[PDB]
């Protein structure tokens, strides 16, 4: 139990974790299924007791590395899941490694998910932090006063459209 | 504003001979194409099962009615791959004419005459655009008008000087302390508030926030002459 | 906007816990790498797209403890702090009623890549637009934040649409109430009737029929004996298992095919949609369109947006 | 198989490598050991018949 075993329960064969089952089965029912319609939980044949089966290889892997003629350096992401195997982190998309987390906020470079960014910098090294949203500006409201340019600047944007 | 445009241009200019990612927009749909066609060429490697991935091969070795079913598996896998390929060059072709659309709207507009439409021809007030060919694309250099500096100005919405409520016809007023002058948003601009400047509607008594100044009638000097 | 993110992993969905179903795979190639690059590709179209359509300024702007605005009562729209997660009274009912089946779906092999921008990051950049657009107007994102009255701001919009200012400020009090009461309107109406968020209900509609499809098609026979890889591997020989994982293989994929082209195609109409949300926030919520019914019925004179699950509500004020 | 370098790398099948975040594969538990878990019966199969 709460390991990641190959079993051969009652002529079915998978891998998953065997874990006491909160699930009440009926006394007639044996094999159990998910939504999916895959393997859910099964009871033993000798002792009479129902464990739940969870496929392994929890969430996936994603590589977080700079541009190759700037360093070699890469952190590893586990979508989804807590550090298991593994420099240790996490945040809101998972296990992170090889990624130093600043609290510093700064512009979206490489990104992570759910509003994490990395970036390769300063003796360099690739670091974790929050999305900045931009600079915080605080604009000054009132009735009586009003802004109006005294001066402007004509410039040119590039934009390209295929 | 000469001085401004120029150096604009060269900025331009320097940004795209030094930084190539600039153009990333269309090296997205290069390399796109340049995958799909690589990915269509090697599916040809394939063996989809097949005892080999080689047309000729087969034919060599098999008689004609086992060639016949190892061709038949040969065939399903290139089709499915032929046909995945034009699914995906007919997605791509779609978003790719739709980014055309926009594109003509965005020259007939922007370039051809004034577009009013906010950030559609970029960021800031739009005056003109300048189309540039681009393999596979087009490269539109967008003139705006950008405030750079502004100054912080009291004002108010309306002047009293008679007891009818006067209205800017164009711009705002604003006082820098010592009278209150007549100004575009857009740019400062002091002018002597006038009947010529403003009309007449409501009262002081209505508008919420009005104050009292002296209005220029420009009939004064040559009524008295 | 955005489209819920998928990264299906083409060698678990299909040959999980199988070596011999992965060794077939590898016999027809580049079939899974190019199906896993296009839903990754698909990902990051729809972050594309958020990023686009939800940021359009380099800078967050806020509004000040005291606030007069002439008679308008933007709280409802504006961000309360007190809550856990900022956000609005508005978007409490856009989150709240637009909608394990996650679970499931990853145990087979469809990872739900979470959004690179957060919900309160998004309702982060409504408050900063919601902020300029009454203090700033149309000039915060023309250039340099410009403070301008909202009084003054509405007397503009007015002038732009044909109607002299004059008729604002002697209003005044009558359109406060006006606007105050098509807000409490729309606050009620979104809170009786869930269907007001349809248009977003549809798209995740689409997406679980999507990935609840992509789930059963793995239980169907596809010709083969069974349905499982595991019972075919203890049952068959190789040679005669290998016939039936091909099978098996055969009908996955085809599935997974079909599920990705599908899957691209409102993909290309979410993008199309968020080009008309970043145009529509560019010109009814920022400045000021002349467009006729592109805003809404009536002449537009601006439109206060708000942060939904997987997409944006505007409000737009029109005379 | 070397480091997440090497496998961006070969997922890619290129040495250049650009800026920014790419998936390569899953997250891999192998199985502890084998369980084997049937009915206790010790009657043969009346093969004879």
């Amino acid at each position: 139990k709460n390991k990641c075993v190959n079993f051969n329960f009652n002529g079915l064969t998978g891998t998953g974790v065997l874990t006491e089952s909160n699930k009440k089965f009926l006394p007639f029912q044996q094999f159990g299924r998910d939504i999916a319609d895959t393997t859910d939980a099964v009871r033993d044949p000798q002792t009479l007791e129902i464990l739940d089966i969870t496929p392994c290889s929890f969430g996936g892997v994603s590589v977080i590395t700079p541009g190759t003629n700037t360093s070699n350096q890469v952190a590893v992401l586990y979508q989804d899941v807590n550090c298991t195997e593994v420099n240790v982190f996490q945040t809101r998309a998972g296990c992170l490694i090889g990624a130093e987390h600043v609290n510093n906020s700064y512009e979206c470079d490489i990104p992570i998910g759910a509003g994490i960014c990395a970036s390769y910098q300063t003796s360099q090294s690739i670091i974790a932090y929050t999305m900045s949203l931009g600079a915080e500006n605080s604009v000054a409201y009132s009735n009586n006063s009003i802004a109006i340019p005294t001066n402007f600047t004509i410039s040119v944007t590039t934009e390209i459209l295929p | 504003i000469a001085n401004q445009f120029n150096s604009a241009i060269g900025k331009i200019q320097d940004s795209l001979s030094s930084t190539a990612s600039a153009l990333g927009k269309l090296q997205d749909v290069v390399n796109q194409n340049a995958q799909a066609l690589n990915t269509l060429v090697k599916q040809l490697s394939s063996n989809f099962g097949a005892i080999s991935s080689v047309l000729n091969d087969i034919l060599s070795r098999l008689d004609p009615p086992e060639a016949e079913v190892q061709i038949d598996r040969l065939i399903t896998g290139r089709l499915q791959s032929l046909q995945t390929y034009v699914t995906q060059q007919l997605i791509r072709a779609a978003e790719i004419r739709a980014s055309a659309n926009l594109a003509a709207t965005k020259m007939s507009e922007c370039v051809l005459g004034q577009s009013k439409r906010v950030d559609f021809c970029g960021k800031g007030y739009h005056l003109m655009s300048f189309p540039q060919s681009a393999p596979h694309g087009v490269v539109f250099l967008h003139v705006t008008y950008v405030p750079a500096q502004e100054k912080n100005f009291t004002t108010a919405p309306a002047i009293c000087h008679d007891g009818k409520a006067h209205f800017p016809r164009e711009g705002v007023f604003v006082s820098n302390g010592t009278h209150w002058f007549v100004t575009q948003r857009n740019f400062y601009e002091p002018q002597i508030i006038t009947t010529d400047n403003t009309f007449v509607s409501g009262n002081c008594d209505v508008v919420i926030g009005i104050v009292n100044n002296t209005v220029y009638d420009p009939l004064q000097p040559e009524l008295d002459s | 906007v955005s489209m819920t993110k998928t990264s299906v992993d083409c060698t678990m969905y299909i040959c999980g816990d199988s070596t011999e179903c992965s060794n077939l795979l590898l016999q027809y190639g580049s079939f899974c790498t190019q199906l896993n690059r296009a839903l990754t590709g698909i990902a990051v179209e729809q972050d594309k797209n958020t990023q686009e359509v939800f940021a359009q300024v380099k800078q967050i702007y806020k509004t000040p403890p005291i606030k007069d605005f002439g008679g308008f009562n933007f709280s409802q729209i504006l961000p309360d702090p007190s809550k856990p997660s900022k956000r609005s009274f508005i978007e409490d009912l856009l989150f709240n009623k637009v909608t394990d089946l996650i679970c499931a779906q990853k145990f087979n092999g469809l990872t739900v890549l979470p959004p690179l921008l957060t919900d309160e990051m998004i309702a982060q950049y409504t408050s900063a637009l919601l902020a300029g657009t009454i203090t700033s107007g149309w000039t915060f994102g023309a250039g340099a934040a410009l403070q301008i009255p909202f009084a003054m701001q509405m007397a503009y919009r007015f002038n732009g649409i044909g109607v002299t200012q004059n008729v604002l400020y002697e209003n005044q009090k009558l359109i406060a109430n006006q606007f105050n009461s098509a807000i409490g309107k729309i606050q009620d109406s979104l809170s009786s009737t869930a269907s007001a968020l349809g248009k977003l209900q549809d798209v995740v509609n689409q997406n679980a029929q999507a990935l609840n499809t992509l789930v059963k098609q793995l239980s169907s026979n596809f010709g083969a004996i069974s349905s499982v890889l595991n019972d075919i591997l203890s049952r068959l020989d190789p040679p005669e298992a290998e016939v039936q994982i091909d099978r098996l293989i055969t009908g996955r994929l085809q599935s997974l095919q079909t599920y990705v082209t599908q899957q691209l195609i409102r993909a290309a109409e979410i993008r199309a949609s968020a080009n008309l949300a970043a145009t529509k926030m560019s010109e009814c919520v920022l400045g000021q369109s002349k467009r006729v019914d592109f805003c809404g019925k009536g002449y537009h004179l601006m439109s206060f947006p708000q942060s939904a699950p997987h997409g944006v509500v505007f409000l737009h004020v029109t005379y | 198989a070397l480091d997440p370098l090497s496998e961006t790398k070969c997922t890619l099948k290129s040495f250049t490598v650009e800026k920014g975040i790419y998936q390569t594969s899953n997250f891999r538990v192998q199985p502890t050991e084998s369980i084997v878990r049937f009915p206790n019966i010790t009657n043969l199969c009346p093969f004879g018949e």
